[PDB]
């Protein structure tokens, strides 16, 4: 378990959750 | 013009039929996490 | 259909989880350069 | 006649479309996360192609069925 692989997995996960939070906070008019 | 009384759903029965598919999914997942060796 | 309260709770919890993951990333990277 | 036939049931009980989505979507996600990790921590020589194809196949299978059940829970009825 290299910390580089987990570090990159964490980066990908946090970018995906940022995407989803940006998409989900913009539905209060729909 | 008006149809009449609706029909009861003949689909399933509780404690066996609802959880049977979920259990099939679980039982497939576990042997898939066995093909490591 | 989703209500307004459910989606507001969802947005709040997701933002909090985002910032927790930010601080976790900083911790990991600093501790193991 | 319409008298000798039986009323058509769906192959899956509708009230279990949600519970069968998440289970078939969590596992899938899990498998995908196992694939991605494997591709970050592996050098060109060490990588085995068979494990790649096999985990790709299983993750894609569960993810596809889960996407179908999700698509069918929201009300598209493919
Ligand atoms: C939804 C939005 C999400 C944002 C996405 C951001 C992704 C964050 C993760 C990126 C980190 C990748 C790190 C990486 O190098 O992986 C690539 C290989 O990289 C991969 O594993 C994934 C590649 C996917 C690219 C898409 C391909 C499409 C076009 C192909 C024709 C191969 O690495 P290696 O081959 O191991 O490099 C040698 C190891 N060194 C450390 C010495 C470099
Ligand atoms: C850690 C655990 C994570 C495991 C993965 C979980 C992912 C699954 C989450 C998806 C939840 C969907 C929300 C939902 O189902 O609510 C919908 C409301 O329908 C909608 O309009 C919302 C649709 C938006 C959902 C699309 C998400 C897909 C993601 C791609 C970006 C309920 O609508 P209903 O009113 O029930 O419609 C059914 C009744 N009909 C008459 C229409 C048949
Ligand atoms: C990998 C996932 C893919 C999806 C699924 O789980 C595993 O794999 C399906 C099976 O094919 C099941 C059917 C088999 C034929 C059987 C005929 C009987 O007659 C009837 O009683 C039940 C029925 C239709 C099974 C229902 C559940 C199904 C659809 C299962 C799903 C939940
Ligand atoms: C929904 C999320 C939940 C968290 C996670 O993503 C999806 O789901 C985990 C899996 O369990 C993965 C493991 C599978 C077995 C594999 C055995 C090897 O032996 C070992 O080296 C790597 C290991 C443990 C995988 C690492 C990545 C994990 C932990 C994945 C996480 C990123
Ligand atoms: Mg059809």
């Amino acid at each position: 378990s290299q910390p580089a692989g987990w570090q990159s997995l964490l980066s990908f996960t946090i970018l995906f959750l940022a995407w989803l939070a940006g998409f989900s906070s913009r539905l209060f008019a729909v | 013009v008006q149809s009449g009384p609706r029909t009861p759903n003949p689909y399933a029965s509780d404690n066996s039929s609802l959880m049977f598919p979920i259990l099939v999914a679980f039982g497939v997942f576990i042997p898939t996490l066995f093909c490591l060796c | 259909m989703i209500t307004d309260v459910q989606l507001a709770i969802f947005a709040n919890m997701l933002g909090v989880s985002l910032f927790l993951l930010v601080v976790l990333y900083h911790y990991v990277a600093v501790n193991n350069p | 006649e319409l008298e000798a036939m039986s009323r058509y049931t769906s192959p899956v009980n509708p009230a279990v479309f949600p519970h069968l989505t998440v289970v078939l979507l969590a596992i899938g996600m899990f498998f995908t996360a196992w694939f991605f990790v494997y591709e970050v921590t592996s050098t060109k020589y060490t990588r085995d192609i068979y494990k790649e194809l096999l985990i790709s196949l299983v993750a894609s299978l569960f993810m596809g069925f889960g996407v179908l059940f999700l698509l069918l829970w929201v009300g598209i009825y493919v």
